């Protein structure tokens, strides 16, 4: 890292001069707890049948969706106190913060 | 296996199985498409997987500038020493800059209308194109840059190109920074959880880790549930501008034709102001147009965003709700009853136990949103928590936010202070009546409006080199 | 990892059940605060010439070791309140804890 | 490449560079051998490297049974279904057991003598021969778990190998946590650290990370500093052991052969009972015989374990002095007078700074070890918070702790309090004579010093199946 500089790198690499990386481009997201895997290290609850979570079986993510999430529209209630720019700058700052690729 | 064509469950795959009983997909040899997130170390028996960021997690206008350094290169006009971005050279939104096409190969724009061929946008982020909503905020962005660029090549003849790119992108970024901590971030996190996760700005911090928390990636989608079914589009009366004032979700994901075809970013940018958000509930989470529809015209079928969330959370290995209720400080309900008390709401408790059998494997985003909101915010204990300290470590570890001492003069700071949504849209667009401050709040026209007339522009004198 | 047991796994597997790898061997060392490399992620400090550290030439370890470390051995104190078991239970109690593999 | 014979820097090597005039590298181009921490995502241009822990975190005695399968059954006697460890098939110590030989490539036990033709070692973790007195200690503990299977064979005659090995392995993990929180570590910490960041135990807690820190592997290194320059050897009346009671610590690294052929462990652990550890103090921090002469005789020159630390410390990517200040919630020293008062020693602060020019770039072992001794403890602030935090991690995250609920019943935690090494000694050894409690402080015969008979039996009564 240059000792002296002017503005930002555009990969973010150098903000933090004793830990270069930190908050740059293209690294992993540091974790605030331990992974949970359900072989300890990389595959995802639910992907082996019959195999359970923490003593019960893995709720398929659909069938939550339909249970709690799901919604008739016509009951659906306007913000009274936000506009919906409160919705799309959340949505552009989020896209400033993390993307996470997936293969192609 | 071709994640999207195939139900296959193999590496890189994880397709969401369908339940019986489905309301839109009865044949439960379906499944809804799912490619796991890259792995930080690819095929390491060593290493416990983890997810990567892409982008900076700065806020820093990174969705404008690119967050590598060939991309930053090719969104920069070049052509000439005005330190400007480049714009669309095929079109124009009534005499203003459009952001130029990008080139993919299977471009999902041109799926979303056959006959238009309009491509997908190419900007600092990949997704600017999702929805023609954020588009239109990319654009008013790309506008601001190149009008700042533009007077700061008034008050200081003697700055090149680079000079003037690099000073406009660093009042850009102070803008995204100042409208999100200043406007927006009080109204989500509610004043009790602003003042305890982001008391008062002292200084940059090099001890602050600055990265974005895998959580974070899966928390901050709570605004999933602000949503509203509808792109609501007005006229320059704040009327609805005919043929089509309220186009269905599934019909504007990834519909750049719309944008370039339908009137510009002047209509969306009136409905975003001048309609309400959509308000999270505890039985009202989230619309069938993003759970039913999401991605509809652009793939073999319609996607479910609230199960992607779930899904993804497991992709990332994140711990249970319970898991970050303890990381938070919060009290961890065991039992039904507990959990009705937390959630103030015994029904949604008993369907998240006969879902999950434990408050311990809720998902992170269904155990988030689920929460009662704080007052004055738009998320519960949970997510205000995992929010506000991200937030505060972005700010804090950042070594050019801008009231860090250093960055921008003392003159420098006061002219910022008066930079707002409000008056960037007056600048940047044919709108002259805009939201009164705050624009997150304001959403009912007329009675939340004002002239841009009446909005003071950002006094850019103190940036005179002299 | 099985509903329940009566005794240690020899890898220190499923130890703890939701995250069954933390403790078990032949895993990553769990980083308390960020990594400081060269280059930000792999090159240690002392690796390029002229790379400075935080504004400092990187002392060369054996240079420490020779102007502050040596001492005279006849100078040697003994530890009226310590036997010579207390270093030793160290090392071997070290050995219960970490060892840092390096290729042969 | 063998960065052991050459001083090119490479891949995996990172040797230490000679300062001009050493006393005794005279040739500066050439280095002090070093081999860099293997990475835990092998040539990642994402990842931060990080280096791995090969053994169990856990206090489980896995330096006795391994922290591998294979490993772990070759250490069994598989002969029969009396559930021991295998021992050495060559050699006895006075009637009583030694470890098995390995099967080392380039065994170095065989380079420390020659004609002995003695090999290293087998035990549970591979440094098991690196100095007489260690492989005394490990030596010990194999006794001690065959002794413990055998009366737990008469006490249950229907228990089969496999349960009395994991009954035996057991006790012998509970025996070193008991030893080591009771006893080690109080005098390690002081009372005022031990309580900080040990507080008495409450329970087994899920959300408490068990692993090793980074740092902890170089800061737990503070025992470098509490060697003696010789390894000291005693008789039955704990006078001299002719013809050699005091051989230089540089000709008994890796040397096996004095086990086996000097008189055994008895002489060595009364040795370690009746000797003075080395004081640390600011101006005599470790001694030549590790500075100088570290594996001499296995080493094409001596190596410098100071040095070493250093060198590794920055090989695993370790901030210093201040951030690990900062991180223990202690004050930071940024110039010569804040650091010679921080040190309570002014001149080791200048030089100090003279070598490193800021107190921020100070290697965490050479920072930590400067620091003055805490009252009745052996080690400063910030390495009694590096040190204490780890250990409370070990305890409170480990679902085996001895005194977790469902782990050892009621009357197995009354008899295992009455554990102590002394006993152990008396048990496994021609020893009769040990240390009075504390074993650790007690070091003057015949003062600190009583009767094995003394001393009861380990109760196992209460391990009895009803
Ligand atoms: C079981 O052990 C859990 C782990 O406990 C730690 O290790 C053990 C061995 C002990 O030494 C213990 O003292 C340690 O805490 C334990 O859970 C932990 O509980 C604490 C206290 O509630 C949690 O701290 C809170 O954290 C949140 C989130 O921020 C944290 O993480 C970020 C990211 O790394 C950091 O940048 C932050 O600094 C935090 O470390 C904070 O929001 C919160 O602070 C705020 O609230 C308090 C209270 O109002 C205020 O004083 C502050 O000023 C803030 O306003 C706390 O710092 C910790 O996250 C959590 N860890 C885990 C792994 O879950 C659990 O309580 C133990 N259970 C039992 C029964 O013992
Ligand atoms: C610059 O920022 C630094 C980071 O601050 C955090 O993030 C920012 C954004 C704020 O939100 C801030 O509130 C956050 O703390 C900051 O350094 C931090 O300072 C604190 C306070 O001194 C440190 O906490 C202490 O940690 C030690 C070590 O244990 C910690 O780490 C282990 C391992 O991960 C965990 O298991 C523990 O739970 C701890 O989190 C503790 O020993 C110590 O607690 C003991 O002492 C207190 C007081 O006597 C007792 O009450 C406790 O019971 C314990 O006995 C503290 O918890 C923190 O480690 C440190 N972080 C870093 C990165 O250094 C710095 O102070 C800021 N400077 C300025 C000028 O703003
Ligand atoms: C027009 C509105 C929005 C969408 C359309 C949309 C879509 C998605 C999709 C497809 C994902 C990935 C789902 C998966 O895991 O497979 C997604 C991720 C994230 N969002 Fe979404 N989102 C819209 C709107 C919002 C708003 C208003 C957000 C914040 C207030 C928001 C956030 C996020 C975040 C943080 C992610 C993860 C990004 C990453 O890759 O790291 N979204 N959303
Ligand atoms: C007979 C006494 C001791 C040694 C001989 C000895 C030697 C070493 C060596 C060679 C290393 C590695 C140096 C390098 O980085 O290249 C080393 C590492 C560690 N030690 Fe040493 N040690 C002797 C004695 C002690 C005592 C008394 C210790 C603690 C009270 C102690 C600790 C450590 C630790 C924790 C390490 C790191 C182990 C790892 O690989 O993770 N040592 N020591
Ligand atoms: C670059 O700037 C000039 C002047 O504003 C403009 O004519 C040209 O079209 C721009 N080029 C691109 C690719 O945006
Ligand atoms: C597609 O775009 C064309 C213009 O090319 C427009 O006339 C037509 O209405 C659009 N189709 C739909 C379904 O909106
Ligand atoms: C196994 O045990 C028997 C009985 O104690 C003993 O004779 C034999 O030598 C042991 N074998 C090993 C390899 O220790
Ligand atoms: C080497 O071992 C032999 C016994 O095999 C012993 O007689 C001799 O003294 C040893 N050499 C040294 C230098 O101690
Ligand atoms: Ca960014
Ligand atoms: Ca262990
Ligand atoms: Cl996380
Ligand atoms: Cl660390």
């Amino acid at each position: 890292c240059p000792e002296q500089d002017k503005y930002r790198t555009i990969t973010g690499m150098c903000n933090n001069r004793r830990s270069p990386t930190l908050g740059a481009s293209n690294r992993a997201f540091v974790r605030w707890l331990p992974a949970e895997y359900e072989d300890g290290f990389s595959l995802p609850y639910g992907w082996t049948p019959g195999v359970k979570r923490n003593g019960f079986p893995v709720a398929l993510a659909r069938a939550v969706s339909n249970e709690i999430v799901r919604f008739p529209t016509d009951q659906l209630t306007p913000d009274q106190e936000r506009s919906l720019m409160f919705m799309q700058w959340g949505q552009l700052l989020d896209h400033d913060l993390d993307f996470t690729p997936e293969p192609a | 296996v071709n994640c999207e064509t195939s139900c296959v469950q193999q590496p890189p795959c994880f397709p969401l199985k369908i339940p019986p009983n489905d309301p839109r997909i009865k044949n439960q040899a379906d499944c809804i498409p799912f490619f796991r997130s890259c792995p930080a170390c690819p095929g390491s028996n060593i290493t416990i997987r983890n997810q990567i960021n892409a982008l900076t997690s700065f806020v820093d206008a990174s969705m404008v500038y690119g967050s590598e350094e060939p991309l930053a290169r090719n969104l920069r006009n070049m052509s000439n020493q005005l330190g400007l971005l480049a714009v669309n050279q095929r079109f124009q939104d009534n005499g203003r800059a459009l952001l130029p096409f990008d080139n993919l190969h299977d471009d999902p724009c041109l799926l979303t209308n056959r006959s238009a061929r309009i491509p997908c946008f190419l900007a600092g982020d990949t997704r600017s194109s999702e929805m023609p909503e954020l588009t239109s905020m990319h654009t008013l962005l790309l506008r601001e840059h190149n009008r700042l660029a533009t007077e700061l090549k008034s008050l200081n003849p003697r700055w090149d190109g680079e000079r003037l790119y690099q000073e406009a992108r660093k009042i850009v970024g102070a803008m995204v920074q100042i409208i999100t901590y200043r406007d927006y971030l009080p109204l989500v996190l509610g004043p009790t959880a602003m003042r305890k996760y982001l008391p008062t700005y002292r200084s940059y911090n090099d001890s602050v880790d600055p990265r974005i928390a895998n959580v974070f990636t899966n928390a901050f989608r709570y605004g999933h549930t602000l949503i509203q079914p509808f792109m609501f589009r007005l006229d320059n009366r704040y009327q609805p501008m005919e043929p089509n004032p309220r186009v269905p979700l599934s019909r504007v994901f990834f519909a750049s034709w719309r944008v370039v075809l339908e009137g510009g970013i002047d209509p969306i940018l009136r409905g975003l102001m001048a309609t309400p958000a959509k308000l999270n509930r505890q039985n009202q989470i989230a619309v069938d147009e993003i759970r039913e529809r999401l991605f509809e015209q652009v793939m073999r079928i319609g996607l479910d965003l609230p199960a992607l969330n779930m899904q993804r959370s497991r992709d990332h290995g994140l711990p249970g709700y319970n898991a970050w209720r303890r990381f938070c400080g919060l009290p961890q309900p065991e039992t039904v009853g507990q959990l009705g008390t937390v959630l103030r709401n015994l029904k949604l408790a008993r369907k998240l136990m006969e879902q999950y059998g434990t408050p311990n494997n809720i998902d992170i985003w269904m155990g988030g949103v689920s929460e009662p909101l704080k007052r004055k915010g738009r998320v519960g204990p949970l997510l205000a928590c995992i929010i506000g300290t991200q937030f505060r470590k972005l700010r804090d570890g950042d070594r050019f936010w801008w009231e860090n001492e250093g960055v921008f003069s003392m003159q420098q700071r006061q002219a910022l202070a008066q930079i707002s949504l409000p008056r960037i849209i007056c600048d940047n667009t044919g709108i002259t009546t805009v939201s009164k401050n705050n624009i997150f709040m304001s959403n009912s026209y007329p009675r939340d409006f004002v002239n841009c007339s009446t909005l003071p522009a950002l006094n850019l004198a103190s940036w005179r080199e002299a």
